[PDB]
């Protein structure tokens, strides 16, 4: 059958993510945040969430060090995120989605736009002159209601896979999600994590909703 | 002389010998075989076969048409003789012959993916007509069986990479006034407008001052009842539908195929446009 | 989509030409200051004007709506009164706002309240900073 | 693998001769017409295409495999840098052998190393006939098509304008240890934006070149601006080939 | 009897689809999306929809066995079980371009991605051109009714394939956050002939 | 393993920092302080603290002479604060975060708003004419609770890393954190410095919490 | 966001043109001191009016909620009474406030106690300053 992992990415700091390499204006914001083209909502790409979550979970399940190609991670990490070896191809169970901004209306109640322009520079240490930059971050405290599908191929491995899913979610809470992360941004948190089956009824869904509910 | 005009909503694939390539017209082999595949679902295969065999329904192959103009392939006249490269000529101006493009061709790259082995890419050569453009099939003495066999064929498609998904058209059987008297009138050299093959009793007089171009017609039979195996049918070498002649003939409905559960037919009758040269 | 400058309308095809023409109007005949000498506007004041219109440009481009919001037009009229304030401060700014007709263009976008008008005015100002740095600058 | 400093791409070249059939029929006048000249002219062209380009590939060890030979068609495949650097000298030596009477029309294509060779040949045939369909607006058929059907330049344009710009860019961007390729990518990102938004991208080009002429030099910035204002189609191609030749 | 299965695919995510042999510049989209060769609207091939529906249906309905309930729908040409394909998929073009020009957006976007090497931490930027989300795709799937006994099970299986595709992607880089589709306005109308029990087919879908 | 460095930044002086991204009235405060856009309570950007702490350790650990680029610091500075050298690159062990004003209850208990306006001016020497400015500083005594994640990659190097972090905090206690620092703003002070583990239990958390809580 | 002054609802957008014509009204028709003389308002008193207004503005921009606290209303009415005092001092300032209807605007902002009305009123006073310095 098919499962659905749905929750909320709430930002604790700015989280600049995505971008365009296009020449932004003379006075401008440079490297804007990635957006949905239609709604002009700020966006979390599903690729960015998958790549960062896979990297942290691959580093932790190794353990500690991780210095290989993405194709030959641990077999747990292959069986969640996928693999493209020559004879050991492993299909991805998880399927991430592009994540639009969830609480735009609540951010409108405070009468703030959903994104901010952060002012930054660097000081050239030989010459002590400043190199100003503007970057477009999402504002903090904004939510992102996601939805991750999970293939269910083996019934004896779903508890271990959802343990690793919750572990990747917990490890991502102590890192950033994109952009200038170590310079004070990118910090996210996961809220209201739960599992709902797509169609049908599951006999062992209480323990998955209990692993992901705590 | 009615006109089976075909407007296309989809890119089409009319294969010649390979899937990667496609021509812009379907031959009358394809049209007759398509119509009779539509007939066997109706339980009216023999009525259509005897309707064609008694020369009552007789159609050409597909020719291109643009807005108000009807084109035909270049008649390879045996002349004693830029304008050198014109693959299609109008049917209105042929007597005085003694600028043009419809859509474009493409190659739609595809795969057969698998989970645990690597995918197998392949190409399907398409052809997209313009929005004011399509193909037409000449027909003499239209028939209500023919009028309804086109009504089923527009919901099953014509061409090659049908069913997925390329043949889709919407016909209009139309009647014209300046190109029925191009067939009523006559000259002295008879050009061919169908994938014809003269019978063995008249081939040696069919080719006397002929200037032809043989085109091989083969391929696999398309039925789930013919000996329960996709098996090739014996190749038939017919004249091109842009060849000329001095002595007219009449082709045949050749049954190309050995042992099997139904006769696999191939339309090799002729359809001449007599002109003076 | 036009923008009346004095009486010569600029569209999205011939605004950078008139920005460069206005820079060569200001250059080659600069502002005599009644002290006797000739002065030109500093780079910090002109980049202040550029960031003044860019505080709205950061909020205009990320919206699809062809009709401007009431908050955006509020800041455009606020840009107009602020430019009128700086023009009253030093006349070197006043000659710049006169010859590169900033107030007349900002009135025109204040009248025809459409997103394309502000985008054209912003590209006009940005091209004007560009030709200020290129032609006759210290760099 | 032993192409060092470029992007590892195959280069395929085609080079039909412009109207050798018409030159065979009536390219030679009637007062000088005999069986001897009609024999020796076809002798000369077959001699060139089956011996002289073998000599040219041998004498400077170009990384090129050749398959065909003749004015009907040619088909060379190899390292893309050597294909691009050999197309001009094949043009120059064909215009020296034929002494500016017969011309060629090549089409060059960049392909990945494990691309289908049938599709490589078909696509470079498309680039070939794009070069043979070259003309100005009214109403010149010798041209080369570079990697894509829209970059159709004549041999004069490729050998002079593109290549002089490329050598000037390579000369002025090897002495600077910081500027490229990030500055060059930001230069292309607006040079290719001039087509959709003309005036603002030209102004941003002026601002960028005057802003960052402090490192590349005022002469190189002035000529980058002047080439980017006069012939933008050529400098975009020069910059693209420069970055492709300096990849990794 | 030819029935027409008519509906509309709305994209809830990007849905990059298809491959091209088109040449890419240096800063430019590698792997652009497939378009119609004349009108240049973004296009879903009928083969991509057909293969994805067959993949999901054969993944679900088979449990370690293909049996005939998939071969009668999509066709086969194996050595002994040759079946004529009942469904005739068609190339789906972009439907609501009039809606997207009301929202002042184009029909497609450029998605900027990269990969980080785990050993040298260097980026490797790619540009993939996806269709924008919220674009509808009106399709027509011709069904050829010749066995009136099993049209009920076949339309149940078609609806099951549609709602299995409601939870997976339709093509391209699907696992990394694109491809999510949704079906709406599914309706069945008899093209030639007059089918009696078309209400039960339109109530299998239209629910 | 992941450790969390947490503490408190109290301000002994004003600490104007940052720039908006906001219009200013005519006779009013030019250059407002950066604030967290949702609550719009004043902020210490993580980038500014990272830049000043990196400047101080890379200056001090060198010998006191610093003219190089950020990628030409010591191997210790590139180990912690990250680097982008082309061949042998380093991940940043410290992930800084945006730091919000924390003790607003204690500042509202004194019935004062969180930011003041400092009236300054310059005097022309030649003509003796003045030129006033108004800048927005935070008020002194206004604490800034922060937390920084430490990516623990090797056990045999963490004690020297935390000794160097404490050295950076002690260097930062003798300079300013942002803005017009030489004119009497920006002076900070670090207190309640402690280190906790994000998940699991570190073998020696006593000798690391001894260093910062010395 | 609306601000009715005398007969004119000034909204969040037309404050600049109305302040401009209010300043242009005092020019070409200036105040007479009743002594016969040649008088108009200085810049120090009008910028004293602005820095009375701006002492609340730069504390309002701390606040996100659109409901103004009652101490801010106390300070706004205190601005109104200090403007009453300074208009009581000299007839030039009184005639300025009567012509450029500051009293009507401050009554409107005390009537509708919201953040947007005070920001619009501060923009109106600020544009009055700007077009006084421009003209």
């Amino acid at each position: 059958m098919k499962l659905v992992i749905e929750g909320t990415i709430v930002l604790k700091t700015g989280m600049h993510i995505g971008g365009s390499s296009d020449f932004s204006a003379i006075g401008a914001v440079a490297s804007p945040v990635v957006r949905d083209t239609l709604t002009r909502l700020p966006l979390i790409p599903g690729s960015s969430l998958k790549g960062k979550m896979r990297y942290l979970l691959a580093k932790e399940l190794n353990n500690g060090i991780l210095l290989n190609e993405p194709n030959n991670d641990q077999d747990e990490i292959l069986r969640l995120f996928g693999s493209s070896e020559k004879d050991k191809i492993r299909r991805a169970r998880l399927k991430f989605n592009d994540i639009k901004l969830s609480n735009l209306a609540e951010l409108e109640t405070f009468n703030v736009s959903s994104t901010e322009v952060k002012f930054e520079n660097t000081i050239n240490r030989k010459t002590a002159v400043a190199n100003p930059r503007q970057i477009e971050r999402v504002i903090a405290g904004s939510k992102f209601d996601f939805e991750i599908f999970y293939n269910l191929d083996d019934i004896k491995e779903v508890e271990k896979d959802f343990e690793n899913i919750k572990q990747g979610f917990d490890l991502l809470e102590f890192d950033y999600l994109g952009g200038h992360g170590t310079r004070g941004s990118g910090r996210i948190a996961f809220e209201n994590l739960s599992v709902i089956t797509a169609v049908g009824n599951f006999e062992k869904i209480n323990t998955l909703n209990e692993i992901l509910g705590a | 002389m009615k006109i089976i005009k075909l407007y296309f909503e989809s890119p089409v694939h009319f294969g010649e010998k390979r899937l990667s390539e496609s021509k812009i017209t379907f031959s009358a082999d394809t049209l007759f075989s398509a119509l009779m595949i539509e007939a066997v679902g109706l339980g009216k295969e023999d009525e259509f076969y005897q309707l064609a065999s008694n020369n009552l329904v007789k159609f050409s192959d597909a020719f291109p048409f643009i807005d108000q103009y009807y084109y035909i392939p270049k008649p390879m006249f045996n002349l004693k003789l830029a304008f050198k490269k014109l693959l299609y000529v109008p049917i209105d101006s042929l007597e005085d012959y003694l600028s043009f493009n419809l859509g474009k061709l493409a190659l739609s790259e595809k795969v057969q993916q698998h989970d645990f082995k690597d995918s197998e890419p392949y190409n399907v050569g398409t052809f997209t007509f313009k929005e004011n453009t399509g193909l037409y099939v000449l027909i003499e003495q239209t028939h209500p069986l023919l009028e309804e066999l086109l009504e089923n064929l527009q919901y099953s498609g014509i061409g090659g990479k049908r069913n997925s998904g390329y043949g889709k058209f919407k016909f209009e059987i139309l009647e014209d006034s300046d190109i029925e008297d191009l067939f009523s009138a006559k000259g002295n050299r008879k050009i061919l407008l169908s994938g014809a093959l003269p019978k063995d009793a008249e081939l040696e007089q069919a080719l006397k001052n002929a200037s032809y171009l043989l085109e091989r017609r083969g391929g696999f039979v398309q039925s789930d009842t013919y000996a329960t195996n996709l098996v090739k049918k014996q190749d038939l070498y017919v004249f091109k539908s842009g060849s000329t002649f001095e002595n007219s003939f009449d082709g045949d409905i050749y049954q190309v195929g050995k042992k099997g559960n139904h006769p696999v037919y191939k339309y090799a009758k002729s359809f001449f446009l007599e002109v003076s040269v | 989509t036009e923008l009346k400058i004095g009486n010569e309308k600029v569209n999205s095809t011939n605004f950078g030409d008139f920005a460069e023409k206005a820079i060569r109007g200001i250059n080659h005949k600069p502002f005599v200051n009644s002290k006797g000498g000739e002065q030109k506007i500093t780079t910090s004041k002109i980049r202040g004007i550029l960031e003044l219109v860019n505080k709205v440009y950061n909020r205009v481009i990320n919206t699809n709506d062809v009709e401007l919001s009431e908050n955006i037009l509020a800041d455009i009229a606020y840009i107009k009164v602020k430019i009128a304030y700086e023009s009253g401060r030093e006349p070197v700014v006043k000659d710049f706002i006169q010859r590169t007709a900033f107030t007349a263009a900002i009135t025109d976008v204040m009248n025809q309240r459409t997103r394309e008008s502000f985008l054209l005015f912003a590209r006009y100002v940005e091209s004007l900073i560009a030709y200020f740095k290129f032609y006759g600058g210290k760099d | 693998e032993e192409v060092e400093v470029g992007i590892n791409r195959l280069g395929v070249l085609r080079a039909d001769v412009d109207n050798l059939g018409q030159a065979f029929i009536n390219g030679i006048p009637d007062d000088y017409l005999s069986i001897s000249r009609t024999a020796t002219f076809s002798r000369a062209m077959s001699r060139f295409f089956k011996n002289y380009l073998n000599q040219l590939l041998a004498e400077k060890s170009y990384k090129i495999n050749v398959i065909y030979a003749g004015g009907d068609d040619l088909f060379m495949i190899g390292a893309w840098q050597d294909i691009l650097d050999f197309s001009i000298v094949l043009k120059q030596k064909f215009a020296d052998f034929t002494q500016n009477k017969l011309s060629i029309s090549a089409g060059i294509g960049m392909f990945r190393e494990k691309y289908p060779v049938a599709r490589m040949a078909s696509l470079t045939g498309d680039l070939e006939d794009a070069a043979k369909d070259y003309k100005p607006d009214e109403r010149t058929k010798n041209a080369v098509t570079l990697f894509d059907a829209t970059n159709v330049f004549s041999w004069d344009t490729l050998e002079n304008d593109i290549f002089v710009k490329l050598d000037a860019i390579t000369k002025n961007f090897e002495k600077l240890d910081e500027t490229g390729k990030a500055f060059i990518y930001r230069l292309i990102d607006l040079l290719r934006g001039v087509n959709e938004n003309q005036q603002i991208n030209i102004a941003r080009l002026a601002y960028t070149l005057s802003r960052m002429e402090e490192k590349i030099g005022k002469t190189f910035a002035q000529e980058l601006y002047n080439w980017a204002n006069a012939d933008r189609k050529t400098l975009i191609m020069a910059l693209e080939i420069y970055i492709l030749k300096t990849r990794e």
